[PDB]
């Protein structure tokens, strides 16, 4: 299971490591295996170790990602996370996100 | 030597396949010893008296 | 097995094991290959004692084959031969287990509610397994059988 | 094997070594007195 | 859907304090147009410098056919 | 519960076959190990309350856990860790001798981990007792016994990790 | 080749020693001195 | 299906289903009697498609009942028209669905894996659901032929 | 378009276009000429419609005429059956595209913003493209109302 | 999530068979009720925001709830139950149209009752409004399917308690 | 992207008016052809690897590019080339349901002629790939649909070039 | 996670002293060990799709397991079985070569009943794969070699029961 | 290559080369001239190898040669033999690289999508890099061979 489309937009780098996250997330494949199966909290609760490589931190975030979800679903909650200056900050443009 | 031809002939399919607890593996078996049947014993109650051919002991 | 059963009694008693159920798991390990051998020769002949028995059971009760009884019928027959089938394969899980427990967990709890919802008569059944321990004691040498049909002794203690 | 060797041979003639170098570093008196 | 040519250097103001690995902070990127407001709003909060940006995906002044 | 025996027999009850060759090898195993089993039982019911005082004493004595402040300051603390460690050692001692961990999950690993974390009580410590458990054990018992006993313990490590 | 076995072979017992009383009963030390 | 589909993404998109996918609902609603008609064909049929495609296969290439081949063998051939049964189950499954969501997540997701490891090559099982799509296509009408044999395509073009 | 969202769906899963969406394409194909016959009728009462609706949206609401309302003054008012001719223009479009995709993407999100930033009330508006769909329902006939009334109906879901 | 049409493939396909007669009425049963469930949830979606107002203000509003103490006093909290009863008509407007209460359990109450419970929303009060939520959308809908959306407005409630 | 409704609904939309005649001759041409477009893109998607496989056999095996040295010898060099084929396939297939070549001048060609510059790929090899897929296409779907598929992969020729 | 390595100079950094008589002992033996054990992980890598070829064929294979209603059925759940024998086969090469289970309870142990009680994995079926993994790799390495990544293995099996 | 694999290793965790790894570049470096010595003698028996591959495959699998294969007349076991060349080629230079990766870099991954666009059996291309293998151990000393069996079982694992 794999998406060469975005394979190859990483390969010759139009897009980088940022937009492959982001794309690949909100592709229905991620949304079959990780958004389908859960609740939105749980949900969300998966997408930032899967994005930012951490869980969440506090209550007010849990609150602010949930509304997030909530108004625009699985690509608002993706690029919420991804457009974030803590994602930029930690895996800037290119590098893979790892578990932190 | 093995053939093809035949087993293609002789294919079932997998959920017409007899698996372990099915009653129908006992099917010939049941077959093979066909049980005796009773003849059916006419009776009628009213030919029966009640007092004397109840067992006294 | 006997195993699960002395550690269910040790973990009641909340205590380690007594030196006589060390003596019996002793015993019964040194012992389980005469049972090992009376499964295999069991599993081995598996149709045949069904065969004999079930024929013996349509001799001695003809009126579980009449019409209006409980196995009346060519599917019923193979119903009631399947149902022997599975009480000596139970009957080998309890010689090689050397306790009648997994036979009472399979099929000798709610057997008589079982039995009554399918309205069959409880101890024909327990005549068959009577008539297939007889098979089995013909089949096996003296002291194996002797010991092997104390496990179909509970079972017609149990349903009879 | 090598570093095995290596470490049986430290580990022997440690308290010589720990010896030659508090000999080497403190002077006044006996750095050895209270060895723990 | 719509996008952008863009083409910017970001540099780390956290690196020197979280002692982290180290990135090429000028990037070739394409970067969808619903995203791009937040994108370079993020760039310019972090003090980046976008120094080339096109509308190289579809066409300027398109009332519908967008996405 | 179940023991090897009663595994093997619920695996063929759930197959709904009799015993195969496979089956009668494993029981077969099971009877040549048995007897170790037996000893190892009756030297450890012997000793079930020294292995855990030499365990206690090799791992949690003199330490953080009994100094004031831990977890095992009190005497009611230290009455329910010795009444833990008897626990794990006879339910050990009964995986040993049914040849099989389903035991340790049934009665033992089942809410364990969630009752430690609603109690406070480090976890990390008492892997570290066990780890004593296996030591004072396999000190005692012999190697293969040792080993059993290290796999049931090792086992109920990492229902607790 | 009978040497592979490291796991699968005899283990072999560590000297693991018990814990002693450590310098936190320094005080009680010397009180059981003088107590002799 | 297509129901499916359309409430996952408007789930996704968390917001409800608009008229322009309720209107491609109630047309798939609709449109249903044919998929319906030739499903209950190819359940009719589903054994003669079956055995004639796997005696075409067979004789086309006899590399897979040759020695040495992966189906070499009496239960690896009968395995193999197993396989080709589970094919064609799966096709009357996207008939009457109307979609290839019941193929794909059934038995497509990990097939080049699988038949990896087993040996079997995936080309021939491509080849054996294109003789089920022309066994087929020759048993059923021509616009029904077409409708089952687009499905079918899609089998084999996800194998090759 | 639906054909564009059918395109977009196909390659976001990075492949062709299944066998239901292609039947579901033809269904569209066949149905558009209905849908092109509700654009000419739509277009040639383009005038009355939006009239009428006009002139039922005042008498609804006279506040909108009274001082304190938005539209107040003939250049006002004739903004606002600007806005109501745009916007039935919309619905139209929408009825010839297949989908709600086009009112969208012209002029249906940020629609919040904009009355917004004009101060004019929402519900008033979205009172006002009611009317225009009750005017258009008993203009049409009943096949053609219950097609468009569903794009009418979302116009009045995302403008409420 | 799984609608009428892939329940019962996947129920034909547990057992490995093929579709008979018996399964395909199922089926012709829900291409029946398309039509009906299209229409339901076309009105539904258009009138979405107004089901949720009249059954706050039917079931919620001038209630303990709304007052200082209450849990949905504060705008956050009141904003917050809106989103929930928004959540649980367009989930039950999913599961109509699918004809299958599996989105319901695999998207909405799979840990929702441990959530309320751990946030101390009233499981009672969240189930009176979805009540009303059931008895406006059946006044507005009409009976024949009202009583298809209340079935999975009721399975929503069954998993809240 | 922009198909053809769209396409002239926006040309329309430029100009602030409703659709008239000069536009709907167009619709009508579209819904005319759309069922034809349907047919030949399910031809197309069930032949669509052996017109990959006998376009690189006419057009590519045995040349200097399959040479080693040239610009299609190893191996992922190759189903990089393939995956390049059956994409332009694909989204000609798209472009020609569509109606218009919006998508294939928009994602395909946004720099997929400054990336075979700077990769190195022959342009002229690869539309003569094009062109024997535009023939195998044409010999396989018929006329009218094959020059409809033509004027598609001569566009694709024409941004490559 | 740890190795032999580690876990002797834990102890004795524990201990506070150095590696006396018996971690050199250790060390020693798993120096000793290590080439031939680096030699039976090459043999393992080299080789690692036929032993779980071969212990799906023995073990799990023509099953109910295989079989409609079985967990082996689809083929996304037979590629994930696969999968899952591949982690235990290079786990238990990873502890073998380790001379330490740690690596086993750290990123093995510390889900596994888990994952496999919330999907519904037959625990008896997947320790029969494993016993077939052992008894393959015995076979296709050594007796010796097959007892070191055997014991690792029945380590898996005592995790999995 | 093992030293690009620990420049990328070293690069991905951020730091110098250790020590273990230095030793490892001292072992490569050490068995360079062993596995040099392999790869000019798998140079120097090239052809032997082609040969002798070539119509032991063709003897034990005629299908190919037949018709219905792929193998028809000269040029087309012209370009087969080419290709056991350039296989044989690629196993030389994982020998004298010491890693499988220039085998990844030149031709071992996309050879499954390769065949399938070409018709040719993968399993097929495995075998023949099978007897390749055994034919390269009968001709060169197997104790010394054990190296270049090492990445020949890779290479018919990865094709297989
Ligand atoms: C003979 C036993 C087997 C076989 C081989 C076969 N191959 C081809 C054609 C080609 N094979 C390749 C592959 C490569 N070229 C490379 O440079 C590399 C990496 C170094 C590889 C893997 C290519 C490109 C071709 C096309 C010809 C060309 O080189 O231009 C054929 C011919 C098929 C045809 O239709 O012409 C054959 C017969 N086929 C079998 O069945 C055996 C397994
Ligand atoms: C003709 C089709 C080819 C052939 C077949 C072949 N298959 C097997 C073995 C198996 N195939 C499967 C596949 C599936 N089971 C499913 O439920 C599904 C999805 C619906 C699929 C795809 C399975 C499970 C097996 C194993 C058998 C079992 O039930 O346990 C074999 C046997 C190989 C062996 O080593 O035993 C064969 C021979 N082989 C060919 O060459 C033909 C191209
Ligand atoms: C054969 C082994 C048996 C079988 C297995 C089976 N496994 C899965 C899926 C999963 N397995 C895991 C486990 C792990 N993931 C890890 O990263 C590690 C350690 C490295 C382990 C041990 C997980 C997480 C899954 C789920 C997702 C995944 O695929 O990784 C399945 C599929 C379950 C489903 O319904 O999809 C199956 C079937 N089943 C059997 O019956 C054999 C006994
Ligand atoms: C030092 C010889 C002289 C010099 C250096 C200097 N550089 C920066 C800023 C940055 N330099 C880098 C470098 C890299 N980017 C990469 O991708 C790589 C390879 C991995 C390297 C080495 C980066 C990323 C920055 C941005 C800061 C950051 O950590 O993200 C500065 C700072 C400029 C400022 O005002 O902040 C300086 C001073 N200039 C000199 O005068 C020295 C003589
Ligand atoms: C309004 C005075 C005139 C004007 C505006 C207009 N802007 C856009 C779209 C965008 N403008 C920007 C630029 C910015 N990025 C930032 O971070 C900031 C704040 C510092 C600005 C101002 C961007 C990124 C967009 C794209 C929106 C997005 O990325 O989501 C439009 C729309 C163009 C279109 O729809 O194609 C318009 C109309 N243009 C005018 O005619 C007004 C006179
Ligand atoms: C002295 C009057 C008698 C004596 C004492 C003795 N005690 C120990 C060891 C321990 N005693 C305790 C008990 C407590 N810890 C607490 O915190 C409290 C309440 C405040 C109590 C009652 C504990 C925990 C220990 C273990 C040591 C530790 O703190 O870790 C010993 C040592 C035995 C050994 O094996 O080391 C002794 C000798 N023994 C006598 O005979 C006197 C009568
Ligand atoms: C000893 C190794 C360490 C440790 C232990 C400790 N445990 C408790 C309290 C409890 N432990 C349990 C656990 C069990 N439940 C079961 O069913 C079983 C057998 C299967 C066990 C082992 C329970 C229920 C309790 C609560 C008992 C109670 O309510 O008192 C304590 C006491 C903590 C306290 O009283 O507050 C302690 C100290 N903690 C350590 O530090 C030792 C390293
Ligand atoms: C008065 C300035 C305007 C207005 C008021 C009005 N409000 C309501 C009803 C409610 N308002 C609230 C809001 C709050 N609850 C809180 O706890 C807080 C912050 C501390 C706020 C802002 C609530 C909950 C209600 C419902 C009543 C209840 O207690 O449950 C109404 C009634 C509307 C109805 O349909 O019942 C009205 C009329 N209306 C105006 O015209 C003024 C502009
Ligand atoms: C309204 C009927 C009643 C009620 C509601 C209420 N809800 C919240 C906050 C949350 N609701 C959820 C629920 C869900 N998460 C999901 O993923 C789904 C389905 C997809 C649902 C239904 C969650 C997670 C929260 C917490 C999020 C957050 O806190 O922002 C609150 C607020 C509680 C608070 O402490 O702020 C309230 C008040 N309570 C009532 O009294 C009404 C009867
Ligand atoms: C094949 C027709 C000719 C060939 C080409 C060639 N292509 C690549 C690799 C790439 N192919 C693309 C193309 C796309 N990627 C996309 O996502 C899309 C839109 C759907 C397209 C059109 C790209 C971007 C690459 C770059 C790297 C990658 O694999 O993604 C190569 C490899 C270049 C390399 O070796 O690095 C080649 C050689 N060459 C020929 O000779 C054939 C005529």
């Amino acid at each position: 299971q794999s998406i060469s489309y975005l394979e190859s937009q990483v390969r010759n780098g139009d897009i980088s490591m940022k937009e492959f996250v982001r794309r690949l997330a909100k592709s229905p494949l991620y949304r079959k295996q990780f958004f389908e199966p859960f609740i939105n909290s749980r949900a969300l609760e998966l997408a930032f170790r899967h994005i930012l490589g951490r869980g969440p931190s506090s209550r007010e975030e849990v609150q602010k990602y949930f509304s997030i979800v909530s108004s625009g679903g699985l690509p608002a909650l993706v690029d919420a996370l991804v457009d974030s200056q803590e994602y930029a900050d930690y895996f800037g443009e290119e590098t893979v996100p790892y578990l932190r | 030597q093995i053939v093809w031809q035949n087993e293609v002939r002789r294919f079932i399919p997998q959920e017409k396949k007899l698996t372990a607890g099915n009653p129908m593996n006992f099917l010939g078996m049941a077959r093979s010893i066909n049980p005796a049947a009773n003849t059916i014993p006419k009776v009628s109650a009213q030919n029966i008296n009640i007092e004397a051919s109840v067992p006294r002991r | 097995s006997i195993v699960t059963k002395s550690i269910v009694n040790a973990d009641a008693e909340a205590r380690y094991l007594s030196p006589g159920e060390l003596d019996r798991i002793k015993a019964f390990v040194t012992g389980g290959a005469a049972r090992l051998r009376i499964a295999e020769t069991l599993t081995g002949s598996r149709e045949t004692i069904v065969k004999q028995a079930g024929d013996r059971l349509f001799q001695k009760r003809p009126d579980i084959v009449s019409p209006g009884g409980n196995a009346y019928g060519e599917e019923m027959t193979a119903t009631c031969l399947r149902d022997m089938d599975y009480y000596l394969r139970l009957v080998t899980y309890g010689v090689v287990s050397g306790d009648v427990t997994p036979i009472e967990e399979i099929g000798l709890v709610g057997v008589r509610e079982m039995y009554r919802s399918l309205g069959t008569p409880i101890e024909a059944v327990a005549q068959s397994v009577r008539e297939m321990k007889e098979v089995a004691s013909g089949l096996m040498s003296s002291d194996d059988a002797a010991e092997a049909s104390a496990y179909f002794d509970f079972v017609i203690g149990k349903m009879s | 094997a090598l570093r095995l060797e290596i470490a049986e041979t430290l580990t022997q003639n440690a308290d010589l070594i720990v010896s030659r170098a508090a000999n080497r570093i403190f002077t006044g008196g006996s750095p050895l007195s209270y060895l723990e | 859907m719509r996008m952008f040519r863009i083409t910017a250097c970001v540099p780390s103001q956290t690196r020197i304090r979280t002692q982290r690995e180290l990135q090429n902070t000028y990037f070739t990127k394409l970067v969808p147009y619903d995203n791009w407001f937040r994108e370079q709003q993020r760039i310019m909060k972090m003090g980046g410098k976008i120094v080339k940006v096109e509308l190289a995906t579809g066409r300027p002044g398109t009332n519908a056919g967008l996405a | 519960m179940q023991d090897a025996i009663t595994a093997v027999i619920n695996s063929a009850d759930v197959q709904g076959k009799y015993l195969d060759g496979a089956a009668m090898d494993k029981l077969k195993s099971y009877f040549a190990s048995g007897e170790l089993r037996v000893r190892a039982a009756s030297v450890i019911s012997a000793n079930a309350a020294t292995i855990v005082k030499e365990a206690v004493a090799k791992s949690l004595l003199y330490s953080d856990v009994t100094r004031p402040g831990g977890n095992m300051y009190t005497t009611r603390r230290y009455a329910a860790c010795i009444r833990d460690l008897d626990y794990y050692l006879r339910y050990a001692t009964y995986a040993m001798l049914a040849g099989d961990a389903s035991i340790l999950d049934e009665r033992v690993l089942n809410g364990l981990k969630e009752t430690y974390n609603s109690l406070g009580v480090p976890i990390s410590s008492t892997v570290q007792a066990i780890q004593a458990i296996k030591e004072v054990t396999a000190s005692l018992v012999g190697a293969d016994a040792g080993k059993e006993m290290g796999v049931y313990l090792d086992y109920i490590c990492s229902g607790l990790s | 080749p009978s040497q592979v076995a490291f796991a699968s072979g005899d283990p072999i017992p560590q000297n693991v020693a018990r814990r002693t009383p450590g310098p936190s009963l320094n005080r009680f030390k010397e009180m059981a001195r003088q107590v002799k």
